[PDB]
């Protein structure tokens, strides 16, 4: 239907605009195959050709309204990759952030697309850095996802390092102070990262209570304590260091 | 046979957890499906583990 | 808990503050817990008095350690005595008083003190001390006086010539959100204060405006709020008689207005 | 006790002003709606109508190949040949 | 809203503060309009405080119940496609609820104003129709087939100071009517043709009676919608080859006598709509 649809490369509209991209456009997002005609993003970030590329030489625009379509349907990974392809970090890094919150929770290991969404973030986040406010906003999200990752995983003593190290959440009451500076301070993506930052952290301090808890009464204190000064860091974290003090006992 | 740590928090394991929601989810897929489902030792079981349907005397499996 | 908390109320020698802290954290409700947080606040007020003194007054500490002090006990006896303005900031924030000049005062003496504490070290140790108290006290309108730390932090910087940033920067340390500190240098800016004239740095205002924005925009309504305000200081400063530092402030601030546009 | 009438009848009067502005935005929101719900029909109308008048391979494959050469030698700009 | 829905919550276990809990009800929906307000807003777990509670109330309030309907409606306009899983869970909570609202409009102004919230809420549901039979295949189902029930319902009651409030109750009845039109719409032939007799009945009724602009309009969009949903299905029948060309040709001289009729009483009545009838009456012809 392309080969077809060349034919029409020097047409123009009554609007003006060419009626191979109409046709192109409408196909791609009808026949669900955008990734052969207009082409596929691959890991690294470089454009894999569509056969609308030998029509034309430039699909800029193209991809930029075929990816909001994606948008509208709601296929957010396929947008993330047109965008990407079309040379717009901004949008990227927005889908990238909005599919990969939910993604704080790990079962079924191979399953879930966990492992291909963390393999798909991974190779945008490298892409990205290969490449201020965005930047950073782009590596601290990259860093959160590093930090749910070892949360939904298990993996704590390495995560909990790298969270002491980064000084993006509080682990003490005078913290507090500390907190919001770093709150304050970052970007876009990494704010967007800090609700589910904040409670892999403090589920984080969580199980290294209890392993301590599972000499006992003092390991219900340290822990007890370390919540409350977590609490007095971050309303939401009160209620629920509140609540933990009170399940433990 | 999350789900694990979940199992053992319910028969086995204490599970101290901080600000973490439990029973509010099983009670609510069981009203959802459970509570109509077919399987009459299911839904008994369902009853027993998240503290709720507490009328149903779920007979089919119960006798004495 | 009531035991753990009448353990941690005790008055005695042997429960210093650490233990109180930690029974504390071991331990008709809603109000309990408005009492208890706001016993938190005063606490983290008596520990941060206690530290300051330390480190700066042994019968001080001793009783600050001994017992639970109230707000004005620590106001009168405490923080004024050896000059505390974070921990009066802090106390009066507490306390929700609220005294304009007051808070001028407080922000201020903060900034002399620091300054004089390091005799650009003078600069840094007032970025020091101010964020140090901003950050305790830029949450309760009562005690931060936003307007009056910038004015006299202007001032300051005025008279020993240093960076024009360094207020704007110090603020956002604070976290003092970007806007409202556009507001406060932009209403500033129109009360054409002689003071800033009488210094010969009648630009002072606007390349603290410039700063603050350039990084902004480093790092669409505020930026509308920015091209409006850059506009307006431009058509200030083009009524103004024409000297070298107008000129660069005016093409400076143009830069900044087609970069905003960019933005925008 | 002139006051609590006062107080009562402006409580009242803003909680009849928000119920109002609350029914004069859902009735804009059903209006509107049916608005859209009339000029999309009006579209699925149309096409539908495009398919009711209509109520009253390897021929393809080949002429596909020899569109597909033409537009090749269309793109490349080589001499335009006869279709 | 942490604190305060922890209030609400406790307010709906024991029934109290009924005023308080109408007021921020009105406040949450006040702030719904905003994005990043209603965004906030599922980020408190709204649903996951309310959803539980709600039941109490059934098993003002009735006010405060169509209050937290038309916030969630609010919210699904406001960010339909990550909110539409709350708003599924909670109105698979709500259902018999909303049942009971719709159908109450035959036997009342709190029964109208129900149905109306609960034909709302299905409304800002039905713009992602392709989820809902998805996940609940037998409520998008039923919900259609009463939805026709409650049109007719509606039609029949309006074809058919004391007279001031029975002409509030009737354009009120009349609003809510077009609504749902306009409703099933955006979800035999004979029915189709029922429908849009009614309407033009209820036009007529409504013309001859000299609010009521309200009416006006309400019957004009389901005019519309009853030509376009009739017309959608006639080619539907007509395109598609399985039926036979028996069926196409009766169909179609029936439906162009119907139309012919239909739109020649509409001429009548009202001297691209009337052009629209026209070209299919006689491409029906």
């Amino acid at each position: 239907a392309l080969q077809y649809f060349y034919f029409l490369r020097n047409e123009k509209d009554n609007q003006g605009e060419s009626m191979f991209l109409r046709c192109v456009s409408e196909l791609v997002i009808e026949s669900r195959e955008f990734d052969m005609l207009l082409g596929k993003l691959e890991k690294d970030g470089s454009r894999k050709p569509g056969a609308i590329d030998k029509f034309t030489r430039d699909t800029k625009t193209i991809i930029n309204k075929v990816a909001s379509v994606a948008e509208n349907k709601g296929l957010f990974e396929e947008a993330a990759k047109l965008y990407d392809l079309a040379k717009n970090p901004d949008k990227v890094l927005e889908l990238t952030n909005k599919l990969l919150s939910p993604v704080v929770s790990q079962i079924s290991a191979p399953q879930s697309n966990r492992e291909r969404l963390k393999n798909m973030a991974l190779a945008i986040a490298e892409r990205y850095k290969s490449q201020k406010s965005i930047n950073s906003t782009f590596y601290l999200l990259l860093d959160l996802i590093t930090f749910f990752d070892e949360y939904h995983a298990g993996h704590i003593d390495l995560s909990f390092d790298v969270i002491e190290r980064l000084k993006l959440v509080p682990l003490s009451q005078d913290s507090v102070e500390e907190r919001v500076a770093a709150f304050r301070n970052f970007s876009d993506e990494i704010r967007h990262n800090l609700s589910e930052i904040l409670l892999a952290t403090m589920n984080i301090l969580f199980t290294q209570y209890k392993r301590l808890k599972g000499v006992q009464e003092d390991k219900d204190s340290v822990l007890r304590s370390q919540a409350r000064a977590l609490i007095t860091f971050a309303g939401d974290t009160n209620a629920r260091l509140v609540q933990m003090e009170v399940l433990m006992n | 046979q999350d789900f694990k740590n979940c199992f053992q928090e319910y028969i086995h394991n204490k599970d101290r957890r901080l600000s973490p929601t439990t029973e509010n989810k099983l009670r609510l897929h069981y009203r959802r499906a459970v509570r109509a489902s077919t399987d009459p030792y299911k839904r008994a079981v369902y009853c027993i583990i998240g503290r709720c349907d507490v009328s149903d005397n779920h007979s089919e499996v119960a006798d004495k | 808990a009531r035991v753990v908390a009448k353990l941690a109320d005790m008055h005695s020698p042997e429960i210093s503050l650490k233990q109180r802290l930690e029974y504390i954290s071991r331990a008709a409700d809603g109000e309990f817990l408005h009492e208890l947080e706001e016993k938190l606040e005063v606490a983290r007020i008596q520990l941060q008095i206690q530290e300051t003194l330390t480190r700066q007054v042994g019968d001080a500490v001793s009783q600050l350690d001994s017992q639970l002090m109230d707000i004005t006990k620590m106001f009168g006896q405490y923080a004024d005595p050896f000059r505390l303005s974070e921990c009066k900031l802090a106390i009066i924030h507490c306390a929700g008083h609220s005294d304009p000049i007051l808070v001028q005062t407080l922000w201020q003496d903060i900034i002399d003190k620091e300054l004089s504490d390091s005799m650009v070290d003078r600069m840094q140790s007032l970025h020091l001390k101010i964020t140090s108290l901003g950050k305790i006290y830029a949450s309760t309108p009562r005690y931060f006086p936003l307007e009056f730390l910038v004015k006299y932090l202007e001032q300051q910087v005025c008279n020993f010539s240093w960076d024009a940033g360094f207020v704007t920067y110090t603020m956002q340390e604070i976290n003092v959100p970007v806007p409202k500190l556009l507001e406060v240098y932009d209403h500033l800016f129109k009360a054409r204060d002689p003071w800033w004239s009488r210094m010969k740095k009648p630009l002072h205002l606007l390349e603290s405006i410039y700063i603050l924005l350039s990084g902004y925009v480093q790092e669409r309504r505020f930026t509308t709020l920015c091209l409006d305000a850059i506009s307006c200081y431009l058509v200030e400063l083009q009524s103004m008689d024409p000297a070298p530092a107008l000129l660069n402030t005016v093409s400076n601030f143009k830069s900044l207005q087609a970069k905003l546009e960019r933005l925008s | 006790d002139i006051q609590g009438f006062l107080k009562n009848e402006k409580d009242n009067a803003l909680l009849s002003a928000i119920e109002e502005s609350r029914k004069r935005t859902f009735v804009m929101a059903e209006e509107y709606h049916r608005e859209s719900m009339l000029v999309e029909w009006e579209q699925v109308k149309q096409r539908v109508l495009h398919t009711l008048l209509a109520s009253g391979d390897n021929v393809e494959m080949a002429y596909a190949r020899q569109m597909y050469m033409y537009n090749e030698k269309v793109v490349s700009g080589h001499l335009q040949p006869s279709l | 809203l942490p604190i305060l829905f922890s209030a609400l919550e406790v307010s709906l276990r024991i029934k109290q503060n009924l005023h308080f809990c109408e007021a921020i009800l009105h406040f949450l929906f006040t702030l719904a309009k905003t994005h990043q307000g209603a965004a906030a807003m599922a980020g408190a777990g709204i649903t996951q405080t309310v959803c539980l509670p709600l039941l109490s109330v059934y098993q003002s309030w009735p006010g405060v119940y169509r209050l937290t309907v038309s916030l969630m409606e609010r919210l699904l306009k406001t960010l339909r496609y990550n909110f539409l899983s709350e708003a599924l869970d909670f109105v698979g909570v709500h259902q018999e609820r909303i049942l009971q609202c719709l159908s109450a409009v035959r036997t009342s102004l709190s029964c109208l104003e129900e149905a109306d919230h609960t034909v709302g809420f299905l409304l800002q549901l039905s713009n992602f129709t392709k989820e809902w039979h998805f996940h609940l295949p037998q409520l998008i189902k039923d919900v259609q087939v009463n939805l026709c029930y409650l049109c007719q319902a509606c039609t029949s009651l309006l074809h058919s100071l004391e007279l001031r409030q029975l002409r509030t109750v009737q354009h009120s009845l009349l609003k809510i009517l077009g609504k749902t039109l306009a409703t099933l719409r955006a979800f035999s032939f004979g029915t189709l043709l029922a429908t849009v007799n009614v309407t033009l009945s209820m036009l007529g009724e409504m013309d001859k009676k000299k609010e009521s602009k309200n009416n006006k309009s309400l019957l004009l969009f389901i005019m519309e919608n009853c030509f376009y949903l009739l017309i959608s299905q006639a080619v539907r029948y007509l395109r598609d080859p399985s039926v036979h060309p028996r069926d196409k040709q009766r169909m179609k001289q029936e439906l162009s006598s119907e139309l012919s009729t239909l739109l020649s009483s509409l001429s009548r009545y009202f001297r691209p709509l009337i052009q629209l009838v026209q070209a299919f009456v006689r491409h029906v012809q």
